[PDB]
C-alpha cells in the first residue's frame, strides 16, 4: 500500500494557490499530483523539499507516497495544540498537549518553574517565584506559546483566564533565554565525551529520561532552556516532541538521517513500537487521571517548584 | 458556614475623580459612588466599607500622625470625607461609626486638608467653602474657630512644609499669599496677590527645597522661587508626547512622580553628577488602553517609604506598582544603610539612591537602575443591570460540602461567582456574547445561563443556552443546533429535584427537557394556551402550575413522557394585589398593597419559614404567610436613595439586594443598614496593621521588638517572655508578627543589627513622623561625633555650598533693576565681594539712585581691611539700625568684620529665621552655637509651641546632655530611655557623679510605664539597671 | 600759598559758624572736603536728620572719608569710578572724589577741560606742591 504523512493546517498556512485552495478544504493530494507539487516547490518551503524526496528511495531495508492532512503514519513536530496501523509520533492526543509537559517534569525532577491555573481563576498578586524573571512564556489551552514582558503580565493574564486555562513558565533571568534541540534516538558517539555545548548527551536529566520514556525507536527533538545566559546545572528540559520536525534545514537532515540509519521503518523493528506505544499511553493517562480527582480540562491548580509537583494554595 | 452582612463595590463616577488618599498608616482609601472603601497594598483586598453619606463623595483625606504616642493618645485610625452637599464626616475606621458631622451651607467642598503642625492641638481641619470662604474646623467637637472671606474664587490651597505660618491660595485670577496663619485669630487682610501672564491644573509646594513650589501645565512644569518670584527651571515634553495630568512631589529624595493622560507613570530625579535646574527621567511604566468608556482618574504614592505607586481606574480597577533597584547622569548607592554606614536597598527610596550633590565638583561608585513592576491588581463589579442567583439552600444531606456561592449576571455575557463569607471573587467566566437574562442552578456546582440576541426585522431572535461546571469551566450547549431564527426565551424553570426543565417562548409552545439526560422530552401541541407565568411544586412525579393571559389557572403534572411553598399559593397582578390562596383552607384573602406593578416574588429558604419577599417597581417588601402582617419596608425616596433591580435570599435570616449604582448589599429582615466592624471579620491572609489591635498591645509589641536580645536567644514569639494577659490578645499579637515580610524578619534576627537601626526600622513599620525624624537626625550626629531635606540641621559646609549655587541661578536671570538690587545685597551678605563690585558699577546714568549706588561699590573695596579706623563704622551702623532701617544696616555690619553682632540685632527685632540663616553660612563653629542656643529658648516658649524643632536643633549643636534633660521633662520616657542607652554605647557622656541622677530617673520612669502596660519582663530588666530608685518597683512587682 | 590758604581757612570757618539750613550745610561740607579739613568734616557729615532723603548717601560718604585715608591697595577702582563719574556729567561730585582720594593735578586738568578755569586755579592754589602748581599756572596763563 502507501505511507501517509499527517500534517496540520500550520503547514498550509505557512501557481501555488491552485492546489493551496484544494489543500485548504480537500487536502487529498495523490502521487500523480505530487509530481507537479514538487515542481511548484522547486525556510518552511525549503524543508519540505528534502522531506518529500526522502521517503521514496530505499526505506525498505517501494510504496507510493501521498500527502494528506496505509501502513505507516508519520507526522511532524511540533504538532500545534489546535488539532492533535503503525504511527511514528504521539499515540494519544495527551502526548501533544500541556499534560505531557507536566509528565516529563514529574519523572525527571528538573524543569522551569511551572504554574498551571484553572479556568476562571483570578490573580491579585504576582507569585514570588516569577518576580525575578525578565521574560515569561505564556501557553494557553489549545493555542501556541509566546514570550511576554514580565513588567505588564497581570492585566494580560486576567483577561486570558476568562476563556481557557493558562500555563506560566519562566523563560529568562536577564532576557530572552537560549533553546537548543537535541535529536533522538541517541547514537553511541555522544555518550562518551564530557559536557559541552556541541555534545549535550551526557546531562543527568536525559539519563533518567532514557530509562523511562524509551527514546530508542521514536524520532523527534528535546528542547533545553538556559535562563542564565558550561555547567550541567544551567540546562533543564523544556519539551518533548515526536515526529520529523520541519522548522529548520539543519535539524531535518539529522532527523531524517537517524531514520534511514537506525531503521525506524523496518517491519522487524516496527513490531517493537506497538509494545512501546501501548505502554506510554497507559502511564500518561494514569498520571493525568491522578492529578484530576478532547483533552479534559484541569480541575485544580498545580505548581512546580524545587522539583516537586504539588497543589497551589493561593 | 457563618455569613456576615457586607456590600460589594463596582464602577466609579465622574464625581470621584479626586477622591483618593494614601495615609501614613499604610492603607489606601478611595471614594465609591456613595461609599468609602479601604484597601491594603501588600495584601490587596477590601477591609472595610463605610456607608453614611447621602450623596457622592468628592474628597477623602487621612489623618496626620506627627506627635508622641502614649496611653492617653494611642494609635487610632481617623478619616475625613466630604460630599457634594457640604457635609464633612470624621470617621472611625476601626468601628465604622461616625464621630463628627459638619455642615455649612449646601455647596460641594472644593478641598479639605489636615494641619501638619499639631504639637498643641491635634484635631484641626481646614476646608474650602464656596465661593470665597475658608473655615478652620475642629475634628473633636465640630466647633468653628474663625471664618475668612475673600474676593476671588479659591480652587485649592497648599501649606508650607517648613513655616507653619505661611499659607498659599490658588484663585481663578492669580495667587494669594498669606503670612499670618494662626489657629487663634483669623488673617488680618487680603495679603499679597500676584498676576500670572487660568489653565493652571495644580499648585503645590516642594518639600525637598525650601521656598519653592511647582506649577502644573498641560505641556510644561514651572519651578518658582519665592523671594525672586521668577522661574528657575522648566520641565517640558517633546512635541510627540502625552500631556501631563498630575504631579506628586517627593520628600526624602529630590524627585517627582508624574502622571500622563494615557496612564503612564514617570519618575524624575534631580541631576547631581555630569544654567537652570534639570530633571532626568529614570524609570517608566507601560500605558493602558484608552477608550471613551475607561480612563485613569488619579494616582497616589505611599509617604512612609515612597517606593510604590497606586493607580485608580474608572472601572474600579486599582493597579499597584513597585520600584526595584539593581546594580543619562549617573546615580550612586548611599554609603549609610538604615542610618549608619546584609542590606535591604528596596526597603525605602533613600536606601536606593544617594544624597544630592552639586554637579561639576570632584571611593566606591556603583551604578543603580530603577524599574517599575506591577505586583497588585484589584477588580470590581461590572456596569449596572445585574442578574443575581443564589445556590440551593443548606440541607442535612449536603452539609459536608456546602458553599454559599453567589452568581451575578452581566450585560457582556460574563458570570461572576462570590463565596459570600470572605467577600472574595471566586471565578470569572465568559460564556455568552450578549446580556445574560436569567441564571438557574442544576446542582451545587453546575448551573445554566441563557441570553438572547438583538431582534431582526422579522423579529426572530437567536437563542443561546449553555451548561457550565464551576470546577472545570466547560461550556456545552443544552438545546443544541436550534438555528438562529426562532422565538426568544424569556424565562426557564428548574424543579426542586433538578429532574425536569421547562423552556417557554413568546408564541412557540412549551418544551420539557431532562437535566440529567439532556434530551427533548415532550412538546405541546399548537392548540395550547399562551404561557405567562410558571412555577414548580416544592413538595419521579413533579407538579407545576401556570396561568395564561386569560387568567385561567391550570394544574399539570409530569411523569416522564407566582409564589408556592407548602400549601399556600400567592399570586401577583399589574395592579398590586397579592392574593393568598391555600389548598387546605380553599379561601381567598386579597390584600391590596396600594403599590405599583409587582415584578417578581419569592419565599425564604428553609422548612417552616412562612415569610416571603415582594419586589415592586420602586422598592421591596417582606410579608408573612401564616399571619397576614408586615415585617419591614424599603422605598426608593423615603428611606433609601438608590433603586432596586433584583432581590434574592442568602440564608434563612438574611437577604440579598441589587442596587442601580452597581452594588450588592446583604441585609436582615429589617433591611436596616448596619455598622460592619473589622473585629468579627474573617480574613484569608493576615494583614499587618498595628492600629487594629487594642492600645495596650500596640505599645507592648513595640517594646518587644526594640529590645530583641531577650535572655540571649533571638525570637519573634511571645511564648519565650512573660506577658501576663489573656490568650485572645496573645493570639492576635502572634498573628500580626507572622504577617511580616521575610526580609524584615531576617533583619530583626540579626545579631550585628544595632539598636539605632532597630529604632528606625520599627518607626518605619508604625508609620510615624516625629519618631522617624528624631532618630534620623540623632543617628547621623551620634555616629559623626563618635569618630537638604532638613534646612538648618545640616553641616556648615554642606549648607554653604547650596546657597552659593542658589544665588548663582538668581543672578543669571536678572530682568529689571529691582531684581538686580536684591541679587547685589545677597552677594555682599554671603561674602562674595569680588563679584559684587562689577555688578554694582552697572547703574544707568539716568537712575535717581546712582549716587549712593556708585559710592557703595566705592566703600566695599576699601573697607575689606579691618584696622583701628573701624570703630566709627560700627557706631553709624548701629545708629542706622536704631532709626528703623534694619536689613540695610545689617548688611554694613556683616560686611566689615562683624556677623555675630548682626545676628543679635536681627533676633531682637523678631527676624529669627534670617538670623539662623546668617549664622549658619558665616561664623566659625564656636560662635554659631551661641546664636542657635538662644533660638532654642524662643522656640520653647509657651507662645511658640514648636518644641519639636527645638529638640532637633539641640541635636545639631551636639548638646546630648541637654537633649536628655528636656526629653524627661516632657514625659517622653519611651524616647528618653532609648537615647540614654544609645549615647552610652557610642560614648557621648559617662555615668559620673552628677549625671547618674538623670540616668537613674529615666530608667525608673520607663520601668513604671512598662509595669502599667503589662509587660513584666521589660519592667524588671530596666528596674534592675535603675538601682536605688528602682528598689521600690522591684519589691512591689515581685 | 600759605597766606592764601590761611585766608581760605578763615573764610570757611566764618561760613561754618553761620550755617543756617541744609542747603548751606552741603556746600560747607563740600568746601571743607576740598580745602583739606577731613578730620573735622566727618562730624559735620554725621549730623543730617533721620528723615532727610539724603541720609544714606551722606552716611556712606562719612564712612568712605573715614576709610579712604589710605593711598595704597585698591586705588585703581577708585580711579575708574572717579573718571567715569566725570564722564557721565556730574563733575562736582567727581572732582570732590579725586581731591579726596590721592590726586589734585588730574582734577585740575579735568576742570580746565570742561571750562571751569577759576575753580581749577583756586584748587591749585589751595592744594598741590609748588612744583606741580607751576604747570597749571602756565597753562592758565596760556589760555588767558
Amino acid at each position: 500500500k502507501r505511507i501517509a504523512f499527517l500534517f496540520d493546517s500550520t503547514l498550509t498556512a505557512f501557481n501555488l494557490k491552485s492546489h493551496a485552495v484544494t489543500m485548504f478544504e480537500v487536502g487529498k493530494l495523490s502521487d500523480e499530483s505530487l509530481d507537479s507539487f514538487l515542481i511548484e516547490l522547486e525556510d518552511h518551503a525549503l524543508t519540505l523539499r528534502n522531506t518529500i524526496l526522502f521517503l521514496r528511495h530505499n526505506k525498505d531495508l517501494g510504496f507510493p507516497l501521498d500527502l494528506l492532512r496505509y501502513t505507516l503514519l508519520v507526522s511532524m513536530a511540533p504538532l500545534t495544540n489546535e488539532i492533535r496501523p503503525q504511527h511514528i509520533g504521539p499515540a494519544i492526543p495527551e502526548v501533544s498537549s500541556v499534560w505531557f509537559k507536566l509528565y516529563i517534569y514529574h519523572v525527571t525532577g528538573q524543569g522551569p518553574p511551572s504554574l498551571l491555573l484553572s479556568k476562571g481563576t483570578r490573580l491579585r498578586k504576582l507569585p514570588d517565584i516569577f518576580q525575578s524573571y525578565d521574560r515569561l512564556l505564556i501557553t494557553s489551552w489549545g493555542h501556541d506559546p509566546g514570550v511576554v514582558p514580565t513588567s505588564n503580565v497581570l492585566t494580560m493574564l486576567n483577561d486570558a483566564l476568562t476563556h481557557s486555562a493558562v500555563l506560566i513558565q519562566g523563560h529568562g533571568l536577564h532576557g530572552i533565554g537560549e533553546t537548543v534541540h537535541v535529536p533522538f534516538p541517541f547514537d553511541e558517539t555522544e555518550l562518551q565525551g564530557e559536557f559541552t555545548r556541541v555534545n549535550m548527551g551526557v546531562h543527568k536529566a536525559l539519563q533518567i529520561l532514557r530509562n523511562r520514556v524509551d527514546l530508542q525507536h521514536l524520532c523527534g527533538y528535546v528542547t533545553m532552556l538556559n535562563a542564565s545566559s558550561t555547567t550541567e546545572a544551567d540546562w533543564v528540559p523544556l519539551e518533548l516532541c515526536f515526529g520529523i520536525p520541519l522548522f529548520s534545514s539543519e535539524l531535518n537532515r539529522k532527523v531524517c538521517r537517524k531514520i534511514a540509519a537506525h531503521g525506524l521503518c523496518r517491519k522487524e523493528s516496527l513490531q517493537n513500537l506497538l509494545h512501546s506505544s501501548r505502554k506510554l499511553s497507559l502511564q500518561v493517562l494514569n498520571f493525568v487521571h491522578s492529578f484530576q480527582e478532547g483533552v479534559p480540562l484541569p480541575a485544580k491548580n498545580l505548581i512546580f517548584k524545587d522539583g516537586v509537583l504539588s497543589e497551589w494554595s493561593g | 458556614f457563618k455569613v456576615s452582612a457586607r456590600t460589594l463595590t463596582g464602577a466609579l463616577n465622574a464625581h470621584n475623580k479626586a477622591a483618593v488618599d494614601w495615609g501614613w498608616q499604610g492603607l489606601i482609601a478611595y471614594g465609591c459612588h456613595s461609599l468609602v472603601v479601604v484597601i491594603d497594598s501588600i495584601t490587596a483586598q477590601t477591609l472595610q466599607v463605610l456607608e453614611k453619606h447621602k450623596a457622592d463623595v468628592v474628597k477623602v483625606k487621612w489623618a496626620r500622625e506627627n506627635y508622641h504616642h502614649n496611653i492617653g493618645s494611642p494609635y487610632c485610625l481617623r478619616l475625613a470625607s466630604a460630599d457634594v452637599n457640604g457635609k464633612i464626616i470624621v470617621w472611625d475606621v476601626a468601628a465604622g461609626v461616625a464621630q463628627c458631622e459638619i455642615q455649612e451651607h449646601a455647596k460641594p467642598i472644593q478641598d479639605v486638608q489636615w494641619l501638619w503642625n499639631q504639637d498643641a492641638s491635634r484635631d484641626l481641619l481646614l476646608a474650602i467653602h464656596p465661593p470665597n470662604y475658608i473655615v478652620l474646623w475642629n475634628a473633636d467637637t465640630g466647633t468653628k474657630l474663625w471664618k475668612k472671606s475673600y474676593a476671588d474664587n479659591i480652587l485649592s490651597f497648599s501649606f508650607d512644609p517648613f513655616d507653619p505660618s505661611h499659607l498659599t491660595l490658588l484663585t481663578s485670577e492669580g495667587i494669594v499669599f498669606i503670612s499670618d496663619f494662626s489657629p487663634s485669630k483669623p488673617p488680618s487682610g487680603p495679603g499679597k496677590k500676584v498676576y500670572i501672564s487660568n489653565d493652571c491644573l495644580q499648585l503645590a509646594y516642594l518639600p525637598s527645597k525650601r521656598n519653592h513650589m511647582l506649577l502644573l501645565y498641560p505641556r510644561e512644569i514651572l519651578i518658582l522661587d519665592l523671594e525672586v518670584n521668577q522661574t528657575v527651571g522648566v520641565i517640558a515634553i517633546e512635541r510627540t508626547g502625552v500631556p501631563f495630568l498630575q504631579v506628586i512631589p517627593c520628600f526624602q529624595r529630590d524627585g517627582l512622580f508624574c502622571l500622563h493622560e494615557n496612564g503612564c507613570i514617570t519618575l524624575r530625579v534631580r541631576r547631581s553628577y555630569n544654567q537652570e535646574l534639570t530633571y532626568d527621567l529614570r524609570s517608566q511604566c507601560d500605558a493602558i488602553r484608552v477608550t471613551k468608556t475607561v480612563r485613569p482618574f488619579s494616582m497616589v504614592c505611599c509617604p512612609v517609604n515612597e517606593n510604590a505607586a497606586a493607580l485608580v481606574v474608572s472601572d474600579g480597577r486599582v493597579m499597584i506598582w513597585e520600584l526595584k533597584s539593581a546594580v543619562v547622569s549617573p546615580l550612586y548607592s548611599p554609603v549609610s544603610f538604615c542610618g549608619i554606614p546584609n542590606k535591604l536597598p528596596d526597603l525605602s527610596l533613600d536606601n536606593m539612591i544617594g544624597q544630592s550633590a552639586i554637579a561639576g565638583e570632584e571611593s566606591i561608585l556603583r551604578e543603580v537602575h530603577l524599574k517599575f513592576l506591577l505586583t497588585g491588581l484589584l477588580s470590581g463589579l461590572p456596569a449596572p443591570q445585574f442578574a443575581i442567583r443564589m445556590c440551593p439552600p443548606l440541607t442535612t444531606k449536603n452539609i459536608k460540602m456546602y458553599q454559599p456561592l453567589l452568581a451575578v449576571g452581566t450585560s457582556n455575557g460574563s458570570v461572576l461567582v462570590y463565596h459570600l463569607t470572605s467577600g472574595l471573587l471566586h471565578k470569572e467566566l465568559s460564556i455568552h456574547s450578549c446580556e445574560v437574562k436569567g441564571i438557574e442552578w442544576t446542582s451545587l456546582t453546575s448551573f445554566l445561563s441563557f441570553a438572547t440576541s438583538t431582534p431582526n426585522n422579522m423579529g426572530l431572535v437567536r437563542n443561546e443556552l449553555q451548561l457550565v461546571d464551576l470546577p472545570t469551566g466547560r461550556s456545552i450547549a443544552f438545546r443544541g443546533e436550534r438555528g438562529n431564527d426562532e422565538s426568544a426565551i424569556e424565562m426557564i424553570k428548574v424543579s426542586h429535584l433538578k429532574q425536569y426543565l421547562a423552556v417557554v417562548f413568546r408564541d412557540k409552545p412549551l418544551e420539557l427537557w431532562d437535566v440529567r439526560t439532556c434530551t427533548l422530552l415532550r412538546e405541546m401541541s399548537k392548540n395550547f394556551p399562551t404561557i405567562t407565568a410558571l412555577e414548580w411544586s416544592p413538595s419521579a412525579r413533579e407538579h407545576f402550575v401556570f396561568t395564561d393571559i386569560d387568567g385561567q389557572v391550570y394544574h399539570l403534572t409530569v411523569e416522564g413522557n407566582i409564589a408556592w411553598k407548602g400549601d399556600t399559593l400567592v399570586l401577583g397582578d399589574m395592579d398590586g394585589n397579592l392574593n393568598f390562596w391555600d389548598l387546605k383552607g380553599r379561601v381567598s384573602r386579597g390584600i391590596p398593597t396600594h403599590r405599583s406593578w409587582v415584578r417578581k416574588i419569592r419565599f425564604a429558604p428553609g422548612k417552616g419559614n412562612q415569610k416571603l419577599i415582594a419586589m415592586y417597581n420602586d422598592g421591596a417588601e417582606v410579608w408573612d404567610t401564616k399571619e397576614v402582617q408586615m415585617v419591614s419596608s424599603l422605598r426608593s425616596g423615603r428611606n433609601v436613595t438608590f433603586r432596586i433591580l433584583d432581590v434574592d435570599w442568602c440564608t434563612s435570616d438574611k437577604v440579598i439586594l441589587a442596587s442601580d449604582d452597581g452594588c450588592i448589599r446583604v441585609l436582615e429582615m429589617s433591611m436596616k443598614s448596619a455598622c460592619f466592624r473589622m473585629d468579627e471579620q474573617e480574613l484569608t491572609e493576615p494583614v499587618w496593621c498595628p492600629y487594629l489591635l487594642v492600645p495596650r498591645a500596640s505599645l507592648a509589641l513595640k517594646a518587644f521588638l526594640l529590645h530583641q536580645p531577650w535572655n540571649g536567644q533571638y525570637s519573634l514569639d511571645i511564648s519565650h517572655v512573660d506577658y501576663p494577659e489573656n490568650e485572645e490578645i496573645k493570639n492576635l499579637l502572634q498573628e500580626q508578627l507572622n504577617s511580616l515580610s521575610n526580609d524584615i524578619k531576617k533583619l530583626l534576627l540579626d545579631p550585628e543589627f544595632t539598636l539605632l537601626q532597630r529604632c528606625l526600622l520599627v518607626s518605619r513599620l508604625y508609620g510615624d513622623e516625629s519618631e522617624l525624624h528624631f532618630w534620623t537626625v540623632a543617628a547621623h550626629y551620634l555616629h559623626s561625633l563618635s569618630q537638604i531635606c532638613y534646612d538648618v540641621l545640616c553641616e556648615n559646609a554642606y549648607f554653604q555650598k547650596f546657597q552659593l549655587e542658589r544665588v548663582n541661578l538668581q543672578e543669571v536671570k536678572r530682568s529689571t533693576y529691582d531684581h538686580t538690587r536684591k541679587c547685589t545685597d545677597q552677594l555682599l551678605l554671603l561674602g562674595q565681594t569680588d563679584r559684587a563690585v562689577q555688578l554694582l558699577l552697572e547703574t544707568s546714568a539716568d537712575n535717581q539712585h546712582y549716587y549712593c549706588d556708585s559710592l557703595k561699590a566705592c566703600l566695599v573695596t576699601t573697607v575689606t581691611s579691618s584696622g583701628p579706623s573701624q570703630s566709627t563704622i560700627k557706631l553709624v551702623a548701629t545708629n542706622m539700625i536704631a532709626n528703623g532701617k534694619l536689613a540695610e544696616g545689617v548688611q554694613l555690619l556683616c560686611l566689615i568684620d562683624k556677623a555675630a553682632d548682626a545676628c543679635r540685632y536681627l533676633q531682637t527685632y523678631g527676624e529669627w529665621n534670617r538670623a539662623a540663616w546668617l549664622a549658619k553660612v558665616r561664623l566659625n563653629p564656636e560662635e554659631c552655637a551661641d546664636v542657635l542656643r538662644r533660638w532654642v529658648d524662643h522656640l520653647c516658649s509657651p507662645q511658640v509651641n514648636q518644641k519639636s524643632k527645638a529638640l532637633l536643633v539641640l541635636l545639631s549643636l551636639g548638646c546630648f546632655f541637654s537633649v536628655a534633660e528636656t526629653l524627661h521633662s516632657m514625659r517622653y520616657f519611651d524616647r528618653a530611655a532609648l537615647f540614654v542607652e544609645a549615647c552610652l554605647k557610642y560614648g557621648a557622656f559617662e555615668v559620673t557623679e552628677d549625671t547618674e541622677k538623670l540616668i537613674t530617673a529615666i530608667y525608673a520612669d520607663y520601668a513604671r510605664s512598662l509595669k502599667n502596660l503589662g509587660f513584666k519582663q521589660g519592667a524588671v530588666l530596666f528596674a534592675s539597671k535603675a538601682g536605688a530608685a528602682g528598689k521600690d518597683l522591684l519589691n512591689e512587682l515581685e
